[PDB]
């Protein structure tokens, strides 16, 4: 027999036990930071034409940092 | 292929349908279809 | 040109007249660039909440 | 050269099909004519609705001295200057063509086009030239030239273009309004209204709106159909700004039939002034018409004729001679009662219309089968 | 703008009405029912019709 591909290697999905569970209006106070990162990765998710049709190639990746808490 | 038998053998797209259910019922579609008004 | 704070009067005077026309996601757009201008504000001591 | 030229096309139809309509289209069309050195593509829109008039001989000898101070421009550019693809030989090929667009004929545009053509390697001039084909195609209606470079450009032009194809997909669904196809293609690639400014690549944009709105009611009955046309806010401004269309939208929507007509009376009464509402001025209405029927004959198995004698509309025997014939039609799965007075409907439970459906394509294959038996086997 | 949601808690205080008063048959004549909603009768026609629209 051959066995499907990619059945190894790690098992590190999130699906149904376990959750973060945190609703996204729960951190009040990042105007700005809550904006930027859902700019970055949630909106390319969804409204990708939006970015083809200016040509902005959204960004691979995030650099978070700063003091802790 | 002909078979030794023969004795004698643009305007619109396609409309036919159309014309087969509705050929000249009144298509202005103005004057009984919108005036029944004045008449009840 | 120069200015900050009339930038902020005129981003919530848009954001009115787009859901006084009935339109979801511009005005939406044209409030949160109302907010990240406004974040930067020194002093919102009435236009606040107004903002709000 | 050919941005005012959609509403040429207009005062040219306008002008020759109704008679009727004779007084301001030879107004502001004549005023077009002595203008823009329109000298070629004149002649049947002078022949079909006055004499003459001298005017002519002024603007031939004009043409042409241009033409020549254009025609010894680029043969002195190729004999002196030596350069080819695409070159200040190029740009001077394509001004010649369009100048052959504005002002001569279809002839020698698309020859020059096909020659210059030929003298393209990289992209975005044969997207230019197939761009140029197909907004004179549309002109001269020709449905010859379009079924071949639409097909060109699709397969061979467009596979590096990005965002450049929202404007020959707005020509796509032009060309299927002119044609029959105004059922579900046309209103499909219309349901992305995100181009307003108005250009060479994109007409009237209110007009392209009472497009998109009056062919967005025919594809699709209620599937969530209020979530793109009332739940959309790009479509929902501008007929925010037309008093007349949305009062069409919310009768129809709300079931307000009683206006419903009068909506419908001067939409098809504005449709004769269009250059495309040809295949439209005889299914459009009755489409509607069977449509309104479809949903208000729906929840209502015992319908009298006594509530659409004052809540539909007036009259009664009117109503029983449109339902007849609709019924006659072979469409609206209802019956029709005179001395009972209940319009009382036969709709077929999901599980009659599944058999009806596999019966006849079981038929139809059946046929299929048995008329390929025949051809093989000797 | 406040009467918008008015007339959206309006609607939808006739369809959670309604709703209740379907469980106890298959089949009934309307004013009876317009006499348990105790409101009229032509406008539950035209919301019933909606509602099955």
């Amino acid at each position: 027999d051959v066995l499907p591909p990619e059945a190894d290697s790690s098992i590190m999905m999130l699906t149904s036990d376990q959750k973060p569970d945190v609703m996204y209006a729960d951190i009040g106070g990042m105007d700005i930071q809550k904006q930027e990162v859902r700019e970055a990765v949630e909106l390319p998710l969804t409204h990708f034409e939006l970015y083809k049709q200016i040509g902005i190639d959204p960004p691979r990746g995030v650099l978070m940092y700063g003091p802790p808490g | 292929m002909s078979e030794k038998k023969q004795p004698v053998d643009e305007d619109n797209w396609d409309d036919d349908n159309v014309e087969d259910d509705f050929s000249n019922q009144l298509r202005a579609e103005l004057e009984k279809h919108g005036y029944k008004m004045e008449t009840s | 040109m120069d200015d900050k704070a009339l930038l902020v009067e005129v981003q919530l005077l848009e954001s009115k007249t787009y859901h006084a026309l009935s339109n979801l996601p511009k005005a939406r757009a044209a409030l949160t660039s109302a907010r990240t201008t406004a974040n930067a504000i020194y002093c919102p001591p009435k236009l606040q909440a107004t903002l709000d | 050269p050919k941005n005012p030229d959609l509403r040429i096309a207009q005062l040219r139809f306008l002008l020759s099909l109704p008679e009727h309509r004779g007084d301001a289209a030879v107004r502001d069309e004549l005023m077009a004519a002595v203008r823009d050195n329109n000298m070629a593509p004149y002649y049947e829109a002078l022949c079909k609705s006055l004499d003459w008039q001298i005017d002519v001989d002024l603007l031939n000898k004009m043409k042409k001295a241009n033409e020549d101070e254009l025609k010894r421009l680029d043969e002195e550019l190729e004999d002196a200057e030596k350069n080819l693809g695409e070159s200040e030989i190029r740009d001077a090929m394509m001004a010649k063509a369009e100048y052959l667009c504005r002002i001569g004929d279809k002839e020698g545009a698309l020859t020059a086009f096909r020659k210059t053509y030929d003298k393209t390697v990289a992209l975005g001039h044969r997207l230019d030239i197939v761009f140029y084909l197909l907004r004179i195609g549309l002109f001269y209606m020709d449905n010859d030239l379009i079924t071949r470079n639409t097909e060109k450009a699709k397969s061979l032009i467009e596979e590096g273009g990005d965002w450049d194809r929202r404007n020959r997909l707005k020509v796509y669904q032009g060309l299927y309004c002119v044609a029959i196809r105004d059922f579900k293609q046309a209103a499909e690639l219309f349901l992305d209204t995100v181009s307003t400014f108005t250009s060479y690549e994109l007409m009237d944009y209110k007009t392209f709106v009472t497009y998109t709105v009056y062919v967005s009611m025919i594809a699709l009955e209620r599937p969530d159909l209020r979530e793109k046309v009332i739940k959309g806010a790009e479509i929902l401004e501008v007929l925010h700004s037309l008093p007349a269309v949305r009062q069409y939208l919310f009768s129809l929507y709300e079931c307000r039939y009683s206006v419903f007509f009068q909506s419908l009376a001067v939409v098809e009464q504005e449709m004769k002034k269009d250059w495309l509402f040809a295949p439209h001025y005889r299914y459009y209405v009755r489409e509607m018409r069977i449509h309104a029927y479809s949903q208000l004959l729906e929840s209502y198995r015992s319908l009298t004729l006594g509530y659409m004698a004052e809540a539909f509309g007036v009259g009664v025997e009117f109503i029983d001679q449109e339902l007849s014939r609709f019924i006659a039609a072979g469409r609206l799965h209802c019956k029709i009662d005179k001395v009972n007075e209940i319009v009382e409907t036969n709709r077929p439970d999901s599980k009659n219309w599944q058999y009806q459906e596999t019966i006849k394509k079981g038929d139809l294959l059946l046929n299929r089968v048995q008329k390929l038996s025949r051809v093989i086997n000797m | 703008i406040i009467s918008t949601h008015l007339a959206k808690l309006y609607d939808n205080l006739l369809e959670q009405n309604l709703i209740r008063v379907i469980e106890p048959f298959s089949r009934v004549q309307i004013e009876h029912i317009s006499s348990l909603i105790k409101l009229s009768k032509a406008d539950v026609e035209r919301k019933l019709s909606q509602m099955i629209l």
